[PDB]
């Protein structure tokens, strides 16, 4: 064997390479030696099973990952159940165990994902890794146990994780006041702090600005700042420009700031975003997606083009006049290679030449709810930027009709990686590798292969959400003629027993997808179910490995396993707040 | 040849164990794509070797990058066959490895 004759660390550097989870377990079982190579590098894992059980608990101690440095618990069996809470004295010594064999499984996480339903299970785990663990995320979709004190959640963390930097409660659902006054009483823990998302499971009216000047007051070595904000200037406590300019004084070495408003004129003014980037020249990456609008905004993306030369990744909500061709606005921003602009009503196809004129580093363009771009402006801007153009987004913009924005993409057919669409109904895809798809209920998917999308060799995933006569199907089968089409995500969660109808619409001919491998199925909601067809359909899947289900089957879990011959990985994810039992 | 300084065994410097028709491709590397790695298994293991003793971090990366990618998508079996292994486990180390590898999600 010559790869078993190279010298050990060779081989390892070999397995270091290898990204693929099911290549990794088969090298392992190739031969004792890459079993070996594949534990010593492998970098992440995703628990599978529950570590409670005598199975886990008594492994060999060859199973051991030194190299292990992103730890995935949250989606451990039974999922979302408390992990090692304390909820008498007898629980604390079995939860002390289960702890420590984690250590001596995984010794060197230095990034934890966790399902954290109170305190106690950060409490449990993280002494065991307090001296090596940087970043912590955070998942819960069951509602905070009334009952805590504000910043119990989080108390855990900062007391114990000394080397902490990166905090991830995107998907953690709190109250904003918990984050408040945890962040606002541990000065040690919490000035070292470097990367915050806040997005608090999106269950949340919006941080407030009184909320908002703690935080980032708190927090001087913040350089990545994800959150949620309350922009609504009906409330005064909303985030406006001094919220603004006192959050780029308080964070001076912010690089990557995202702030969005929970879906009249913002508090925001052009003059104090003009502030506002004066201060932050180092900003790399910006978003502000608001429902209120920013009006005549151009004057502020000149100063952002001056001002923070970095910039590279812009995503803009409800920004009014930010570029008009009378080089002006967003198009004097020639260093983005990621521009986003949602609600900007006074968009144009001129506006559209001069940002393919003036950003000529542009990679990724998306346009949401823009209804005075045309077909032509699409094709300009495909034509303009093709030697970087590789991700489009297109969404509800009104003079914009599926059947002529695949044909006004035409210009980097060949070349276009990433697309995003609505379907709307009034050659070969050659690169494009991954599709997203929306719907109104009852619209049919079929009509799309003949607007375009004939051919797409490549395209592995596909993603379609939906935001009705008796024998007509959606119509998943024409999708069929995708060769390599492995993974689809299916979001019918806000489509609407009752809704075995629209399940079965939905899902009919799904079992034509010869290579459908990865499932993530969302079913309608009113404690989301499935019903029987839905099942019935799934169970049709022949090619599936991996099923996730969001939402619960009272058809039993094991049915599934004995009817897809290959099915492994299959989970029931509640991932929605609020989440049941 | 000048290109020597991407080897970082010559840099240190300031080879009686790499052959000529290794080193000639070690060479013919540092001219400074991927077309370059459609050499045959014997000759690719020869040049991580090489890689390794002449310390080119870049071609290291790319040869063993290769390897990789021939792991890729096969089955235990398919692992031992390309790489001319013998299975090394008795059916009870075998099932406690497939048992192990159980415990993390694909």
């Amino acid at each position: 064997s010559a790869i078993l004759d190279l010298p050990e660390p060779l081989l390892l550097h070999i397995l270091s390479f290898l990204t693929d989870v099911r290549s990794r377990h088969r090298a392992a079982l190739a031969c004792g030696r890459m079993r070996a190579a594949e534990r010593a590098t492998r970098s992440e894992l995703s628990l599978r099973g529950d570590p409670r059980s005598p199975g886990f608990l008594f492994l060999s101690h060859a199973f051991r990952f030194p190299a292990l440095e992103h730890l995935d618990l949250s989606l451990v069996s039974p999922w979302g159940h408390p992990l090692l809470s304390s909820v008498p004295e007898a629980i604390s010594e079995q939860n002390a165990f289960i702890a420590a064999r984690l250590a001596g499984c995984f010794p060197a996480v230095t990034s934890l994902a966790v399902y954290c339903r109170d305190p106690t299970t950060l409490a449990n785990l993280t002494p065991h890794w307090q001296a090596s663990l940087r970043r912590v995320k955070l998942v819960r979709w069951h509602q905070r146990p009334p009952t805590l004190p504000d910043g119990a959640d989080l108390e855990p963390l900062l007391e114990t994780c000394a080397a902490l930097r990166e905090l991830d409660l995107s998907e953690f659902y709190c109250w904003t006041e918990d984050v408040v006054r945890a962040l606002t009483t541990h000065p040690s823990a919490t000035a070292a702090l470097t990367h915050l998302d806040l997005g608090l499971a999106a269950a949340t009216d919006g941080f407030k600005s009184s909320e908002l000047g703690p935080i980032a007051a708190s927090c001087p070595n913040l350089r990545k700042l994800v959150a949620p904000c309350l922009f609504n200037p009906r409330f005064s406590d909303c985030v406006g420009d001094d919220a603004l300019l006192s959050l780029a004084t308080s964070c001076p070495r912010l690089t990557v700031l995202r702030l969005s408003e929970p879906f009249e004129e913002a508090a925001i003014t052009v003059a104090g975003l003009v502030a506002f980037f004066a201060a932050l020249p180092a900003l790399e990456d910006f978003t502000m997606d608001l429902q209120h609008n920013v009006l005549e905004a151009a004057p502020a993306m000149e100063a952002l083009a001056r001002r923070c030369p970095r910039i590279k990744f812009l995503t803009l909500g409800s920004f009014q006049g930010l570029c008009k061709a009378s080089l002006d606005g967003v198009a004097v921003c020639g260093g983005l290679e990621s521009l986003y602009m949602k609600n900007c009503q006074d968009l144009t196809d001129a506006s559209l030449a001069a940002i393919g004129r003036g950003c000529r580093r542009l990679a990724k363009f998306g346009i949401h709810g823009c209804d005075l771009v045309t077909s032509a402006g699409i094709r300009r801007l495909a034509f303009t930027l093709r030697p970087t153009l590789k991700e489009v987004t297109v969404l509800h913009c009104r003079l914009l009709h599926t059947a002529e924005c695949l044909t006004a993409l035409s210009p980097i057919r060949d070349r276009i990686e990433s697309l995003e669409i609505n379907c709307v109904w009034n050659g070969s895809w050659e690169m494009l590798r991954s599709l997203s798809l929306w719907f109104s209920a009852g619209q049919l998917l079929s009509p799309l292969i003949s607007a375009g999308l004939d051919s797409c060799p490549v395209l592995e995933e596909i993603s379609i959400k939906v935001e009705p006569a008796p024998r007509t199907i959606f119509g998943l089968s024409d999708l069929a003629g995708f060769p390599v089409l492995a993974k689809m995500k299916l979001d019918l969660s806000e489509a609407v027993m009752d809704l075995s109808l629209w399940e079965r619409f939905y899902l009919h001919g799904i079992e034509s997808l010869q290579t459908l491998y990865e499932l993530d199925y969302w079913p309608p909601q009113d404690h989301r179910s499935l019903t029987l067809p839905a099942v019935g359909l799934i169970q049709r899947c022949v090619g599936l490995r991996k099923l996730f289900i969001h939402g619960t089957t009272h058809e039993h879990f094991m049915t599934f396993f004995l009817s897809i011959p290959n099915l492994r990985d299959m989970q029931l994810r509640e991932d929605y707040y609020p989440a049941p039992e | 040849v000048e290109v020597a300084l991407e080897s970082q065994t010559i840099a240190h410097m300031v080879l009686p164990n790499v052959t000529s028709k290794i080193l000639a491709k070690v060479i013919e590397y540092c001219k400074r794509d991927a077309d370059f790695m459609k050499i045959d298994q014997a000759t690719l293991f020869e040049l991580i070797l090489a890689a390794n003793y002449l310390n080119i971090k870049n071609l290291l990366d790319l040869t063993c990058q290769t390897v990789a990618d021939m792991i890729k998508g096969k089955t235990p079996e398919e692992i031992r066959t390309t790489f001319n292994i013998k299975n090394d486990f008795t059916p009870e180390e075998e099932e406690e490895v497939r048992r192990e590898n159980q415990w993390a999600f694909e």
